[PDB]
């Protein structure tokens, strides 16, 4: 009962990229049709899933137990470097080629500010194995939904008529307010 | 020498008679019986504001549509219909410049930021509304609803049922006629008047059952499963006005039937998961604008066969 | 096999990329160490430093302060039937001239909005508020930080014998009667739940 | 007898002005003075003419010789003095060769026609000689030719033929008339189709607002057990060679595959009693039947008239004009064209003339589109107008491609609903011609 | 403090060391994509997503080569010597091109050329072709509702207030966004050197024509006559000039009667402006060149020739052995 | 010549918050006030300083497959550095901005500059780079933090304006009010651009 409620937490009550402020460089980025945004969605989820198990072994394992809890965040990137690493050393490879349109945002999965942060999240919250992998899947979840959504919206407003002056980046940033507001309608709920 | 002169086209070469101007209209004819019940109840007051209202929502429009050089076409009674339900979105304690900033934001960034009339997705009027409910708190929460003459009351139904106090809530048939004691927003207190205004449309043929059906069926099934009474959760609070005049928006709203179906089965579902375990007393908006966004995934699912086809099974993808 | 026997130097070209890393890794640990070290002492200094700071002016007064070894207060948490352990932080007893002056209580309230408050709470000999701080918060910065303002100064002189309850409205009613902020509740409640159990701590301590 | 019913989904309701001209009794026109017949009275190859200026020309001569193998002969309407072998304004709005006669008074018939013979002993082979020989094209407004029709090929069946009788467009009345007067000659041109294709079924679809063309042809039919009369619900895009298929039949034409895949053979009721008569006296086709009709008409009625004749003298012969008139139209309010002069002559595919006042012709200016969505309801083959529309005012082509623009049949009604008075038909075609374009200067 | 260094610097360097020999290990699997010579040939396209091509990008086509998919002149908005460029990273090349701008045929302003009927629906020049081919009384001519502009992507064609487009010569790169476009075949391709353009596309004979425009082209074919060089051809009931073979006399220009052909009357009247410099008193032009425009005696330098006639063709440039003859256009304006 | 170039890149003609939108997080994260914004521009501006400096320092023998590795490594040594300075000496910043002073690792700025200009130039173009784009990010912050502060409290640098009677737009300090507003300010500089 405790994993479901975590879960639901981390879709729906504390969305990563509606209420955090943490997904949104690639949120811009790759949310212009609806099959780059699921393969992205995807291959951030793979990473995370990864990522959470590594991190929390390395830090109760090594740091803890040594008076070394310093080192912590440049050991964690680390990690998450090479694993990124090797997702581009895959991608190429086995995917299909003509998914290299990301257009530098595949070197910043890195970069994306939500595995580092649910590791740092993970971490302060003082959770078990099961907790953490759970936490991680729901994170990627809803970041899947929000940019599948987005992606959705936006193939919509191909038909509308944008003056002249708004066209790409001001639409996208007035669409995600008020994305924002009615996830701010999904409040309050205590779990 | 006489000559002709005559107009070459296209086909066809007849149109029907209806029009934009004439849909919205008889929207406001069906509204206004909601309005005279509001003036009966509330006061002189509960009409100025809705005046207020509607002239500011005119005047941005017509500012806008002179600054970018456009046509202005102020006459097709749009902007008199978004005027009109944000003023039956209001308490009867609101200030005189309310109004005037939430019919601002909801026509020069809701609306014609993205084009003008039809070319948005979300409902101007509800996000104008929990934008006015964000940022000013205290003029529109639990308070403002109860007129200044009433003493005794100090309590909405709404909060009175979710509190667990009923004993002292008003009876059935006062909330369904909404005339002994019954507060809130000035436009959602008698369900009778929103009913009829809600058949006549029907009947002409503006709008269709479906939304309408569907919602009531869901929230009753809801409140059956799980130990309530269905009569009294689908007559009070702004469910009525909901489900028969924002629900049922031509911009925000899918073109096919299945996708009104689901599109009304999850409006009825996140209402009662706010009602019941959220943290506001009701939930009808927010579970409105959050399947304005779910819109477009619908509609790509539930596409109707092609007059010819057997279609293809997934191998012209391949 | 190896993908059909890499021709030797494949392997030695291994040894180049290793190393390097390697390298760099020990230079990065070799600057964080020296920086660990001379910052961490002064933070932690800092930190003692403002900590008594928060406790000078919860208790305005010229004495001394002593605290208890943390097992009696582990005592009082077991004992009065308190449901939720381990958020009472710290008890410290003022002390003037021999004649005991009062209590300082640190508690840590959950059901917040946004997790947990960190509320100080001073007391006085004869039962008296003589003022409330908030320590640690991480609520709203324009609709929960407001606690720590005008708002707290009203907590002063109320009797501690009673509990103490909020009502949402501008009148004050009378005694035991706290104004909570407009568009602001849950925050107060947990203050005043923290302020409850710190009368409570004393209220079984001084008898 | 047996009579079925049959409908279909979507349409629309116009007012079906036909009230007017019903209940009028059918005129003959005068002999014409003068005829302009054009090179290209079909679709396919334009004819090649073989007379000079001066030349002396009989009724019923040939003046046109076809090219390749869809293509008809041309005859001539009257006996007189060919005058000019230049080229004339034609009804599609540019200037198509043509020959004008001047007639004499005396209808003189050439001395080389003769009845063909009788249905006991014409077969297949000489049913189709026949055809060809008399020039008969598709009276329904195509113009396509019918001996290549009844040419199947042989890697195809067919098992039935469709009688097109629900006539659907406002102010038209043709159909009725020639139904309730010439039913036994329909019968005759069904059955010499019949034995053409070398099908042993026949079915004949009229709408429920002609009950008495539906009793005629039930009497005229009388003891035949291999024919049937088909009653179908009143709707604009009824008789529209599809609807009439899945109403009567049940089947679905496929994608892009012509009915002849389906196993029918489709023909209208015009075209089977100019079978007949052909077979019956030997004259070619050179007269058809009219409605003059329409709001600047003064007694409009429908009219029996030669081929050849201009719009002009058959305005005249109608009364004239009450008012000025604002538009002229050749055909159908749904699907006619607007013309530019009244120079026009009749044609074989013209079914009315429709003249309209200043007032009636006015339509007001396209506005924003506000999502109602009666153009997805309305429309009979379940397409998406407004997305279509949308796509092409853009020039986005691979888009109007992929969402199915190149099966729509341009049937009007999408644009007839839309309250904002938009021109989605208009934009639908331009998508359709762009992407014909486009399959030939890439491949 | 010998520790408190030690430790993190040796599991640091560890966690290095063993992370750069697992990437290294994976990438000699992974990486056996094995698409040589990195394109190099995009910095030598200079691209702008134009329409000259069809290739998915001028990426796409830096990603194309090696491969051998695609010709080596594939763009022709860059130029001659931007293909140069850009396979001149394997070299074996050399070329050059001639620069061309867009231009239109017709010269009817909304007086000329008036109006049949009147035209309801969208203004669009296709959407007016839907409706029976326009309303216009010549039905070869422009409709003037601008489709051409509305493609055009780099800005060069503006809608004069006459109906009739006008092109920016310095803003037009050589392409064909606006020829296809057209629904009439107006729009067409011209180099920036050449003056005498014949402006009409219609195919009528003499009376309809008169009848239907003020400027139009009745085939009388008497420009062919004043032509000698058989540069221009009178075909389809029009006329039109072959760019190859025009001399630019501006003869014919003065002998149309209805003034299509575009120029003015200043050309040539240089006859033997000869440099004192590089001929050896010759002779040989003095004899016959079509004109005799020469005629005198020796003709020792200084060279004593009165200029009066003569059409200035160009042939005498170049015939010479020493080339001693200047072409320089000097007239009235 | 090389050197001003570089320098005045920078703020104006490639702006990273206007014209590259990169950075986001802490863009639309902290900007409720005018001090935050001003602190978070100087501590980025430091970091990309050295990380630059130091990355182009040492274009000689990092090779192609293990770049990545080496640029976080000393990316977060220089951003652990500048938080130890920070928590030592300035705790009220440190807690205003407590989780995104270790995300300066990550940022989308640094690593982008240093894969795109600081791997192939020398040691003197890389830093006019990095000490213009510092500035430019400053001085969006700290326009857009005065924009929301002067809205959503009714002060700008803690000095009220409107009197103590004033009631804010609580919205402009919340998630969603700060969307809404960077897209208008944007849309309003493309207005300029386009328009003349
Ligand atoms: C919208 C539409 C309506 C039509 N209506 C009729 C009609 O009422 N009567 C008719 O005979 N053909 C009608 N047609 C033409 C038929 O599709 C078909 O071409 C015709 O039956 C062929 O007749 P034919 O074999 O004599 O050429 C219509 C076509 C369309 C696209
Ligand atoms: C049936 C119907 C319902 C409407 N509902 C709303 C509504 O809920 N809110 C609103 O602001 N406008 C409403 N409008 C009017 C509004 O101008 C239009 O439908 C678009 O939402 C404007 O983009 C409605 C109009 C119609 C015909
Ligand atoms: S889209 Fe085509 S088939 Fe559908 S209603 Fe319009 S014209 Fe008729
Ligand atoms: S009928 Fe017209 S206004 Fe309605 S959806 Fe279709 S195109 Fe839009
Ligand atoms: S025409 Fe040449 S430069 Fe232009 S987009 Fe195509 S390939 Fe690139
Ligand atoms: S040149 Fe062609 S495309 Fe341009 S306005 Fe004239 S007709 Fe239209
Ligand atoms: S005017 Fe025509 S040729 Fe010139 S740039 Fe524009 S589209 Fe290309
Ligand atoms: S006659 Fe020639 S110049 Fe005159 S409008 Fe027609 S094409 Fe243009
Ligand atoms: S300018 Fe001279 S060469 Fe050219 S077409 Fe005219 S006469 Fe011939
Ligand atoms: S002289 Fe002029 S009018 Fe005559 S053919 Fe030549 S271009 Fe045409
Ligand atoms: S043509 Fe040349 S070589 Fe001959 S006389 Fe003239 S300048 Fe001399
Ligand atoms: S221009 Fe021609 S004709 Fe005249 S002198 Fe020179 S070569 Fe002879
Ligand atoms: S995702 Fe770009 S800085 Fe966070
Ligand atoms: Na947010
Ligand atoms: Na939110
Ligand atoms: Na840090």
């Amino acid at each position: 009962m405790t994993l479901i409620f975590i879960m639901i937490s981390a879709i729906f009550v504390n969305n990563f990229v509606l209420s955090r402020f943490l997904g949104i460089c690639p949120f811009l980025g790759v949310s212009k049709q609806v099959e780059t945004a699921v393969g992205m969605g995807v291959a951030v989820t793979f990473v995370m899933a990864l990522a959470s198990a590594i991190t929390y072994v390395v830090q109760y394992a090594i740091l803890d137990p040594l008076s070394l809890g310093y080192l912590q965040t440049i050991a964690f990137i680390l990690i998450i470097a090479a694993l990124v690493q090797l997702v581009e050393m895959i991608i190429k490879k086995s995917s299909p080629s003509l998914y290299q349109a990301l257009g530098v945002y595949l070197p910043l999965i890195t970069t994306n500010c939500a595995v580092l942060g649910v590791a740092l999240i993970n971490i302060q919250n003082e959770y078990n194995f099961i907790e953490t992998i759970f936490n991680g899947v729901g994170a990627a979840l809803g970041f899947t939904l929000a940019i599948v959504l987005f992606a959705g919206i936006r193939e919509r407003l191909e038909t509308s008529a944008v003056p002249k002056a708004l066209e790409g980046f001001p639409i996208a940033l007035l669409t995600a307010g008020l994305m924002a507001i009615a996830f701010l309608g999904f409040s309050g709920m205590k779990l | 020498m006489n000559e002709l002169n005559l107009t070459v086209s296209s086909s066809p070469h007849i149109r029907a008679k209806h029009s934009t101007a004439s849909i919205m209209q008889n929207v406001i004819i069906a509204l206004l019986p909601a309005l005279a019940v509001a003036g009966y109840v509330f006061g002189l007051w509960a009409l100025a504001l809705v005046a207020i209202c509607v002239i500011s929502s005119v005047a941005t429009e017509a500012v806008i549509q002179k600054l970018l050089k456009k046509p202005i076409t102020v006459n097709d009674w749009s902007a008199v219909v978004t005027g009109v339900l944000l003023a039956f979105n209001l308490p009867i304690n609101a200030p005189w410049w309310i109004g005037v900033v939430g019919s601002v934001f909801a026509i020069a960034i809701v609306k014609q930021c993205f084009g003008g009339l039809g070319q948005n997705f979300i409902n101007p009027a509800l996000a104008a509304r929990a934008f006015l409910l964000a940022s000013w708190p205290g003029h529109m929460t639990s308070t403002a609803y109860i007129p200044l003459t009433d003493t005794v009351t100090t309590a909405t139904p709404l909060a009175l049922l979710k509190a667990g106090e009923t004993g002292s809530m008003p009876s059935t048939l006062d909330l369904f006629t909404g005339l002994n004691g019954v507060y809130g927003c000035i436009g959602e207190i008698s369900a009778l008047a929103l009913l009829i205004g809600g058949l006549y449309l029907i009947y002409k043929g503006i709008i269709s059952w479906r939304i309408p059906t569907i919602y009531l069926l869901t929230i009753a099934i809801f409140a059956l499963l799980v130990g309530q009474d269905p009569i009294v959760h689908m007559v009070s609070g702004g469910v009525m006005l909901g489900a028969f005049f924002m629900a049922t928006d031509y911009a925000s709203s899918p073109v096919t039937a299945k996708g009104q179906i689901i599109y009304a089965i999850g409006c009825g579902l996140i209402t009662m998961i706010i009602r019941l375990y959220g943290g506001y007393p009701e939930g009808c908006s927010y579970s409105i604008l959050l399947m304005n966004v779910a819109t477009p995934l619908i509609e790509r699912f539930t596409k109707e066969r092609i007059y010819g086809v057997t279609k293809i099974k997934k191998e012209a993808k391949a | 096999m190896e993908t059909k026997e890499k021709v030797q130097i494949d392997w030695k070209v291994v040894f180049k990329l290793g190393l390097i890393l390697f390298v760099i890794s020990a230079v990065a640990a070799c600057a964080l160490a020296l920086t660990n070290y001379v910052t961490a002492g002064t933070i932690e200094e800092m930190n003692v430093q403002t900590n008594t700071v928060a406790r000078q002016e919860v208790l305005p007064k010229a004495a001394d302060f002593e605290a208890v070894p943390a097992k009696d207060v582990e005592k009082i948490a077991s004992e009065i039937g308190m449901e939720k352990p381990e958020e009472l932080l710290e008890v410290y007893i003022g002390k003037s001239n021999g004649e005991v002056v009062g209590y300082t209580v640190k508690t840590g309230p959950t059901s917040g909005y946004a997790g947990e408050v960190q509320v100080l709470t001073g007391i006085s000999a004869d039962g008296v508020i003589t003022g409330i701080t908030i320590i640690k918060s991480n609520e709203t910065p324009g609709l929960g930080a407001k606690a720590s303002g005008v708002w707290n100064d009203q907590f002063t002189g109320k009797s501690a014998k009673e509990e103490l309850v909020v009502v949402k409205g501008t009148t004050k009613e009378g005694s035991n009667e706290i104004q909570a902020i407009t568009g602001s509740t849950i925050t107060s409640k947990a203050v005043t739940s923290g302020v409850n159990m710190s009368i409570q701590v004393y209220q079984n301590l001084s008898k | 007898m047996n009579v079925k019913h049959g409908t279909f989904k979507g349409g629309i309701h116009p007012p079906y002005r036909k009230e007017s001209t019903a209940e009028v009794p059918l005129g003959f026109g005068k002999k014409p003075e003068m005829v302009i017949i054009p090179m290209s009275l079909h679709i396919g190859a334009p004819c090649t003419p073989i007379v000079k200026k001066g030349d002396t020309v009989f009724l019923g001569q040939r003046v046109g010789e076809p090219n390749g193998f869809v293509s008809v002969p041309v005859h001539a309407s009257v006996s007189g003095k060919v005058i000019a072998v230049e080229e004339r304004p034609h009804a599609s709005g540019d200037r198509v060769m043509s020959v004008v006669i001047e007639s004499d008074g005396l209808d003189t018939i050439d001395p080389s026609i003769k009845p063909y013979g009788t249905l006991e002993d014409m077969d297949a082979d000489a049913i189709k000689k026949m055809v060809l020989n008399a020039g008969i094209v598709g009276l329904g407004g195509a113009t396509f030719p019918t001996h290549v029709k009844l040419a199947i090929p042989p890697d195809k069946k067919v098992d039935c033929v469709v009688l097109n009788g629900a006539e659907c467009e406002p102010y038209l009345t043709a159909d009725h008339h020639l139904m309730t007067s010439q039913a036994e000659k329909v019968v005759m041109g069904l059955k010499l189709a019949m034995k053409s294709v070398g099908v042993e079924k026949g079915f004949i679809g009229v709408e429920d607002n002609k009950t008495d063309a539906i009793e005629a042809l039930v009497k005229a039919i009388g003891n035949d057990s291999r024919l049937e009369v088909y009653s179908l619900h009143t709707k604009y895009p009824q008789g529209a060679e599809k609807q009439l298929i899945a109403a009567i039949t049940g089947r679905e034409v496929p994608s892009g595959a012509l009915p002849a895949d389906a196993g029918v053979v489709v023909m209208n009721v015009g075209t089977a009693a100019q079978i007949a008569e052909s077979m019956i006296t030997g004259l070619p086709l050179y007269k058809r039947y009219l409605t003059c009709t329409g709001d600047a008409i003064k007694n409009p009625q429908t009219i029996e008239i030669r081929i050849g004749v201009p719009f002009q003298s058959v305005i005249d012969q109608c009364g004239g004009f009450s008012s000025e008139p604002g538009k002229v139209i050749s055909g159908g309010p749904m699907m006619g064209v607007t013309q530019f002069v009244t120079d026009i002559p009749v044609m074989k595919g013209t079914s009315g003339i429709l003249c309209l006042t200043k007032e009636s012709a006015k339509i007001a200016t396209p506005s924003n589109c506000i999502h109602c969505g009666k153009c997805v309801g309305v429309c009979p083959i379940h397409l998406q107008p407004l997305n279509i529309a949308e796509y092409s005012q853009r020039n986005m082509w691979d888009k109007c491609e992929s969402n199915n623009a190149m099966d729509c049949i341009e049937c009007g009604s999408c644009s007839y609903i839309c309250p904002a008075k938009r021109t989605l038909v208009s934009s639908i075609r331009v998508a359709k011609r762009e992407i014909i374009a486009q399959r030939r200067k890439g491949n | 403090m010998l520790n408190a260094i030690l430790v993190p610097v040796g599991i640091l360097g560890v966690f290095g060391l063993i992370f750069g020999i697992g990437l290294a290990i994976a990438a000699k699997v992974f990486e056996v994509y094995e698409d040589p010579r990195v394109p190099l040939v995009r910095a030598a396209l200079p691209g702008a997503n134009c329409g000259g091509c069809g290739l998915p990008g001028c990426d796409a086509l830096a990603a194309n080569i090696v491969g051998g998919s695609a010709a080596i002149d594939a763009c022709p908005v860059g130029g001659a010597s931007c293909a140069a460029a850009v396979a001149e990273i394997m070299g074996m090349e050399a070329g050059s091109a001639v620069k061309k701008v867009a231009t239109v045929i017709c010269q009817g302003t909304c007086e000329t050329a008036p109006n049949r009927a009147e035209y309801y629906g969208e203004m669009d020049c296709r959407e007016a072709m839907i409706a029976s081919g326009g309303s216009k009384g010549c039905r070869y001519g422009c409709l003037g509702y601008g489709t051409c502009k509305a493609v055009c992507p780099f800005d060069a064609i503006v809608i004069g207030e006459d109906g009739l487009p006008k092109v920016d010569p310095e803003k037009c790169t050589s392409c064909g966004k606006c020829v296809e476009a057209c629904p009439k075949s107006i729009m067409t391709l011209v180099p920036e050197a050449q003056e005498v353009i014949v402006k009409c596309h219609n195919f009528d004979k003499g009376k309809i024509a008169r009848l239907s425009c003020t400027t139009a082209c009745i085939a009388c074919g008497a420009c062919v006559k004043a032509c000698r060089f058989d540069a221009i051809t009178v075909e389809n009931n029009c006329a039109k000039i072959d760019y190859d073979k025009c001399r630019q006399c501006y003869e014919c220009v003065d002998k149309c009667p209805m003034n299509c052909i575009s120029g003015d009357v200043e050309y040539g009247k240089s006859t033997a402006y000869i440099i004192e410099e590089n001929c050896i008193a010759c002779g040989l032009c003095a004899k016959n060149c079509p004109v005799n425009a020469i005629t005198g005696e020796i003709k020792k330098p200084p060279y004593v020739i009165d200029h009066d006639m003569c059409i200035g063709c160009g042939i005498c440039f170049d015939k010479c052995r020493k080339s001693a003859i200047e072409m320089r256009p000097n007239k009235t304006k | 010549m090389n050197f001003m170039k570089n320098l005045t890149r920078g703020i104006i003609r490639e702006n990273p918050t206007f014209v590259l939108v990169l950075g986001m997080c802490p863009t639309l994260a902290v900007t409720t006030s005018a001090i935050n914004g001003m602190g978070m521009g100087l501590a980025t501006m430091l970091v990309l300083i050295g990380s630059n400096v130091a990355i182009s320092a040492l274009r000689k023998v990092i090779p192609d497959n293990i770049r990545i590795p080496a640029f976080v490594v000393v990316i977060a040594s220089f951003v652990t550095i500048v938080g130890m300075l920070m928590k030592a000496y300035v705790p009220a910043l440190d807690a205003a901005l407590g989780i995104f002073i270790p995300l300066i690792v990550v940022n989308c700025i640094i690593l982008a500059r240093a894969e795109a200009f600081a791997f192939s130039n020398g040691i003197a173009d890389s830093f006019a780079d990095a000490v213009g784009m510092g500035l430019g990010f400053t001085l969006a912050l700290t326009i857009l933090g005065s924009i929301r502060e002067i809205l959503g409290a009714g002060s700008i640098f803690g000095f009220s304006l409107f009197g103590a009677a004033y009631e804010p737009v609580l919205l402009m300090i919340l998630p969603p009010g700060a969307f809404l507003t960077l897209g208008l300010l944007i849309g309003l500089i493309n207005w300029k651009t386009k328009k003349a």
